[PDB]
């Protein structure tokens, strides 16, 4: 059984960038019922429980073929996810390690910024949209992605989280979703969190380069 | 030649560079010593490191998907074998409410092809039928009735090439379950950084945050946290329920993948150690692959680049 | 050059069923835009045209969700609610046993589409674009009423179906009135909404259609 | 080996189906597909739920050298992409519903 | 260039400069070979090797040197090449654990009481508690006020109660199945026999996440790093090639490491059940060769290719795309049982026919118990027949089946191309370079 998370920061702390009606009813039941209705299914199946949570994502995709848990299993996971991936305060420019790899893979972060909004506005119906770490190809990417898909299927490393269903953001842009990105992207995008996420990928990636003998 | 079948290793004197663009032969600047490093398909189950225990009158009639069977003179040539636009005759069939495409088509000229007999027979009573025909559906039995893989090109390591030489108290375990740290904003806690990464993800906020030293804290299901001391390294067993000490605080002779001549001596009462690399490191022995020198001078060229398959008898 | 057309009914006659600042916003600045980007791009002939048998060309979205939208509009009336009546009654009750059993498995469907998308009730009088798939034996209940839910802008149409009647289950249609609780919404469409007449009227275009093709 | 086949191909099974599943799948108003001694080599690119009612039917994937076991009243869903290849030693009838992504 | 060809030559084909530890003569033949084919040497190093050619030159120089051979000997085995830098592990905060049971238990086939299960149950919903530094300061219990006595560990007692009697009652049969099946003892493997202690901890006792105190028992240059954890079975870091050559400086044998369980799976398929990361020393900057899937047992019963990449998470077998639509494609109406219709059918009409009478070859053996002979007799002496009734009956069930299938699936691609989900199965058909009567 998996309980609800809270964000790390109080449901007003968003205001006037995402106001706390969005917060009471994207964590208080959208959120909360994701999270109610996977232990409901959890409770009957021994196998699919003590899965670790990405184990769970991934078995229950099968593979393309979805088994009935995995729409409650990921979204709950892309949630807690988006929640982190805001801070009161975000936006500005990142620093330190996320700055070199945004300028690296993408040519800087101009071009980054420009490529994440087509994702996001060319995002047909409800999905996400994500900046990750490929694992064979060790660059970040930006991939958009339908309902309640999310790359740890693919086997890559989110970084970054953006929710682009509607229900996240019509009662404060509503179908004005190309200013909604935008804003997220200047005053609520958590780069601070993409440090860590990024370090924690550093485990399984390795960005670096190899140290090699001259003999 | 190749003595044995094995990999090529070469350490230094051994030009990296191909001496032509296209080909797969180095040169030597200086006096040097190949090795071959001896070893013994489906590519979707055997991987690197695999341990592989096992080795590697129409009513009587009937028209079907590509084939249709005859109980009129029907031809049938001597070798059973139908051409495209032959003729083996010259109202066949039920004419079969529904009836699928088929590569085969009848004009009586069968165009689009073997022929057997079938005979079907019943207490004692024999007739035979003449038998044409040409995803799992288009499928035309019954349940009631060693070695290491080593790839990178697979090579097989087994015992023909591989052979081994040679509080309360303390105890190695689990520490507990490692939670998040929200100040962090990570699912899975670091607990760790490095002299790249911490230069590279280490937020302004989180500098006062980093210590030299392990610090264990301990929460219950209540959400109480216990310490038992903020300056040492105490931890709790879960098995046993006790707090104890860890072992550091956490502020051999033979190296792993060296290399061996077959005569070098290791001590006085030892037996010598024979040529090949330190593939495995323990407490008191060393598993060792073995590998064959070979001297090469100056101006010799090396047929092959690195880590390449040779079998025996190759140059 | 397609255009928008006004809904034949006054925005403020659908309260409380449908805000008059939900009708006016979903019509005009959702369906409008879809129009609008259709035309720059540039109904049943389109579509089908730009579905191009799956492979789906970059139109098919804005003139998909503006013939269903079309449709939607349709099919909700001030004085709708209850029960049809006549050759539809007898339809419904041989293809789903009881009305009751019917506005079940709809509300079950429409609660159930997960994601942005559409729930449709259609007649079967579809014909595949391969050999061998006409019966010359038909029993006269191969062309039955089924429930179908669609992603995003998929219409049953796209497989030679004949919609009658649908249920919008984007979150746009409802977020500013029902704001999460789906079950709520489609308790209210089905018991006020429901045009029974414009279902009529569709079924029996079906039904014409059928006949026309049968000779 | 150690795992069972349903568990590798992913075969759900409700075998002694209670019938409050039953009509709540409408079990009662599906088609009815019947066989005797045959073989039939399929391939299922959809899901597929099965009802048996009467007869037995032994399921080899391809490529397996063992099958699992269905007997009557039991309820299978077969999932896409399986490669298997059903078996009849008697008189077989079954109900179904070939379902699409989500729906049930 | 020779200095991007050694840099390929590493990174594409594991190239390191181990060293090459030779005896006199081999050293002597590299380094007289320098100079020329038989030419007085001159270079010192030269000289010095010819000198090394007798032992007693070696002795002599060993005790003007004033050492003991022993080391002398163990001088030999050093590294040589420059060293890589120290590491700095510090610590990403404090280190801050729970107590919380593996989601996983009970085993499979192990009965226990589920309300005590429920009991232990609610503990997993504990990670979605918050836990901020700035708070590990208003309740900090030091002393005799963290004794063991005042911990609030029920469902874990509960656990261990439960662990401790799943130990006991199957602690004997898994040393007999790992007899059974492993014929040899590896790291990775169930310790057994006279090396096996009581209060191993068993592969239940361990899941993800938790954080392990160990000692490295074993070196592997293909596999990685071996630490004991306290349990049957030794955990697994998989470190391989040419991160051996700078890694083989800080991970050595026998020294306490710290360690975080990053998987646990079943030891009949996979070789190494615990796979672990080290967190004490940090050495993840330097791994970069990485495993792409765990390395599996192939064990005698596995005859299916598709049942072992089912057991682990591995791709299917790939195969040449057929290019051709599986919608495009014409429905079937073939009904497999026709042809066993047909045998029937012809059975009995020529029953019928001898009874009428008498009042590459392939042979069909068919019996009589198994027709309706009365049934045929009366149509005979009434006069298409009834078994072409029954054909066309199962002809129109078999293609009705390919109708029903036909619209699921084009629902199906509709509903994918709305969602970008994949309409064939991932890992098979890959593309290329990987390897007239009716009118009559
Ligand atoms: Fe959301
Ligand atoms: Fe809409």
């Amino acid at each position: 059984y998996y309980g609800l998370k809270t964000p790390p920061y109080p449901l007003d702390a968003l205001e006037p960038y995402m106001s706390q009606r969005t917060l009471e009813v994207h964590w208080g039941k959208h959120h909360r019922g994701y999270v109610d209705n996977l232990n409901k299914q959890l409770g009957k199946d021994d196998r699919l429980y003590g899965y670790t949570m990405e184990e769970l994502i991934k078995a229950t995709y099968n593979n393309g073929n979805p088994l009935p848990e995995f729409n409650n299993a990921a979204q709950v996971y892309n949630h807690d996810f988006f929640w982190e991936s805001m801070q009161p305060g975000g936006g500005d420019m990142p620093i330190k390690g996320v700055l070199e790899q945004i300028e690296k893979d993408f040519g800087s972060f101009t071009n980054f910024r420009e490529k994440f909004t087509n994702a996001a506005l060319t995002q047909f119906g409800s999905g996400w949209v994500w900046l990750v770490l490929k694992r064979e190809e060790r660059r970040l990417e930006v991939v958009k992605t339908s309902n309640a898909i999310n790359p740890l299927v693919w086997d890559d490393i989110p970084i970054i989280n953006l929710d682009v269903w509607e229900h996240s953001y019509y009662l404060d842009y509503k179908n004005e979703r190309g200013k909604y990105i935008n804003t997220f992207l200047n005053h609520l995008v958590s780069w601070n969190a993409a440090m860590s996420r990024m370090a924690r990928a550093e485990a399984f990636v390795n960005l670096g380069e190899p140290t090699i003998p001259i003999a | 030649y190749s003595d044995s079948e094995g990999e090529m290793h070469w350490s230094t004197d051994v030009s990296h560079a191909p001496e032509f663009t296209y080909s797969n032969v180095h040169l030597l600047p200086k006096t040097s010593h190949l090795w071959i490093l001896s070893g013994g398909i489906l590519f979707s189950i055997h991987k690197d490191q695999d341990q592989m225990n096992i080795p590697f009158s129409d009513l009587l009639a009937k028209r079907r998907r590509n084939r249709f069977l005859i109980p009129i003179s029907v031809e049938i040539p001597i070798n059973g074998i139908f051409r495209r636009n032959s003729i083996f005759a010259f109202t066949l069939f039920p004419k079969d409410l529904f009836r699928e495409k088929d590569n085969i088509q009848l004009r009586l000229v069968l165009n689009w092809v073997r022929a057997f007999f079938v005979e079907v027979n019943t207490k004692g009573l024999i007739r035979d039928f003449i038998r044409i025909g040409l995803r799992k559906r288009n499928n035309p039995m019954n349940p009631f009735y060693h070695g290491t893989i080593r790839m990178f090109s697979l090579l097989i390591l087994s015992s023909s090439n591989c052979f081994r030489i040679g509080t309360i108290k303390n105890s190695s375990g689990p520490l507990g379950t490692a939670i998040q740290i929200s100040n962090f904003y990570s699912f899975l806690p670091l607990l760790t950084y490095n002299q790249i990464s911490v230069i590279k993800y280490l937020q302004l906020d989180n500098f006062k945050y980093i210590f030299q030293v392990i610090h264990s804290y301990l929460i219950d299901e209540n959400g109480r946290i216990f310490n038992l001391d903020p300056y040492s390294n105490l931890v709790l067993n879960p098995f046993k329920l006790n707090w104890y000490f860890l072992h550091q605080n956490y502020n051999t002779i033979i190296s792993l993948g060296q290399f061996f001549c077959e005569n070098v001596c290791i001590a006085k009462k030892e037996p010598y150690l024979k040529s090949g690399q330190v593939l495995i490191v323990q407490r008191d022995s060393v598993v060792i692959r073995s590998a064959k020198p070979y001297l090469a001078t100056p101006g010799a060229k090396v047929h092959g680049h690195y880590r390449e398959i040779l079998y025996e008898g190759d140059t | 050059g397609f255009e928008l057309k006004p809904p034949p009914y006054p925005l403020d006659a659908l309260e409380p069923h449908m805000s008059r600042e939900t009708l006016d916003y979903h019509w005009g600045k959702h369906h409008k835009t879809y129009v609008e980007n259709l035309n720059k791009q540039i109904l049943e002939e389109v579509v089908l045209l730009s579905y191009n048998r799956g492979n789906m060309l970059p139109a098919f979205n804005n003139a998909a969700q503006a013939w269903n939208h079309e449709f939607f509009w349709e099919s909700i009336q001030p004085g709708g609610g209850g029960k049809p009546s006549g050759d539809l009654l007898r339809l419904i009750e041989r293809d789903f046993g009881s009305f009751s059993d019917f506005v079940e498995r709809f509300k079950a469907a429409a609660a159930s589409n997960f994601g942005s998308g559409w729930t449709w009730l259609a007649y079967k009088a579809n014909r595949l674009d391969v050999a061998n798939a006409v019966n010359p034996l038909p029993k006269e209940e191969d062309k039955k009423l089924v429930i179908v839910k669609t992603p995003n802008a998929v219409n049953p149409l796209v497989w030679d179906y004949s919609p009658l009647l649908t249920i919008d289950t984007w979150e746009h249609a409802y977020y500013l009135d029902f704001e999460n609780r789906r079950i709520e919404y489609i308790n209210t469409f089905m018991e006020k909404l429901v045009s029974w007449e414009t279902v009529s009227t569709r079924l029996e275009s079906a039904m014409a259609r059928a006949a026309q093709r049968e000779q | 080996m150690q795992t069972p086949l349903e568990e590798l191909y992913n075969v759900k099974v409700e075998r002694k189906v209670s019938q409050r599943r039953l009509e709540e799948l409408g079990v009662s108003r599906w088609s009815v597909w019947k066989t005797g001694k045959c073989k039939l080599p399929w391939d299922w690119q959809v899901d597929q739920l099965v009802y048996i009612e009467e007869g037995e039917v032994r399921v080899v994937p391809e490529g397996s050298k063992r099958f699992m076991q269905f007997l009557a009243g039991d309820l299978v869903r077969y999932p896409k992409w399986l490669e298997a290849d059903l078996f009849f030693n008697a008189p077989y009838s079954e109900r179904y519903c070939f379902k699409a992504y989500a729906d049930d | 260039t020779e200095d991007e060809a050694r840099r390929r030559n590493w990174i594409e084909r594991g190239w390191a400069p181990w060293e090459e530890i030779l005896t006199p003569e081999a050293d002597f033949a590299r380094k007289s070979l320098n100079e020329g084919e038989e030419v007085p040497l001159q270079s010192p190093e030269a000289i010095e090797a010819f000198k090394m050619l007798r032992p007693s030159y070696r002795k002599k120089k060993i005790k003007e040197m004033g050492i003991t051979e022993d080391e002398w000997y163990a001088k030999q085995f050093e590294i040589r090449g420059d060293k890589p830098p120290p590491l700095d592990t510090s610590w990403a905060g404090p280190l801050v654990v729970r107590q919380i049971p593996p989601r996983d238990w009970p085993p499979k086939g192990w009965e226990v009481d589920r309300k005590e299960l429920e009991f232990i149950r609610e503990a997993h919903k504990l990670m979605a508690e918050r836990v901020w530094l700035e708070d590990l300061d208003k309740d900090l219990k030091v002393g005799e006020d963290a004794t063991v006595d005042k911990m609030c560990l029920e469902r874990f007692k509960v656990f261990l109660k439960q662990y401790n009697e799943w130990v006991e009652a199957n602690k004997d049969r898994l040393e007999e199945d790992s007899y059974k099946y492993d014929q040899d003892f590896y790291p990775g493997r169930r310790i057994r026999g006279k090396d096996y202690k009581e209060g191993m901890y068993e592969l239940p006792f361990y899941y993800p996440g938790m954080i392990c105190e160990g000692t490295v028992t074993t070196l592997h240059l293909y596999q990685g790093a071996f630490v004991d954890i306290g349990g049957v079975h030794e955990g697994w870091v998989p470190i391989k090639g040419n991160d051996w050559f700078w890694i083989r400086h800080f991970i050595r044998v026998g020294m306490h490491v710290i360690v975080e369980i990053t998987a646990k799976r079943d030891p009949y398929r996979f070789r190494f059940p615990l796979e672990l990361r080290f967190v004490h020393p940090n050495i993840d900057h330097m791994i970069f060769n990485k495993f792409d899937f765990p390395p599996i047992f192939h064990r005698d019963g596995d005859t299916n290719p598709d049942e072992i990449r089912r057991d682990c998470g591995r791709p299917p077998e790939p195969r040449k795309d057929p290019g051709s639509k599986p919608e495009e494609e014409g429905l079937l109406s073939d009904h497999p049982y026709v042809d066993k219709l047909w045998q029937l059918h012809v059975a009995e009409q020529m029953i019928l026919d001898d009874y009428e009478a008498n009042p590459p070859k392939v042979i069909l053996k068919t019996s009589v118990k198994e027709l309706d002979l009365e049934a045929a007799l009366i149509e005979r002496k009434y006069h298409k027949l009834r078994r072409n009734i029954e054909m066309d009956e199962y002809d129109s069930l078999h293609w009705r089946r390919s109708l029903e299938e036909r619209e699921a699936l084009l629902r199906d691609i509709s509903s994918r191309q709305a969602l970008g989900l994949p309409l064939e199965e991932p890992g098979r058909y890959k593309p290329g370079s990987f390897f007239s009567y009716d009118d009559a």
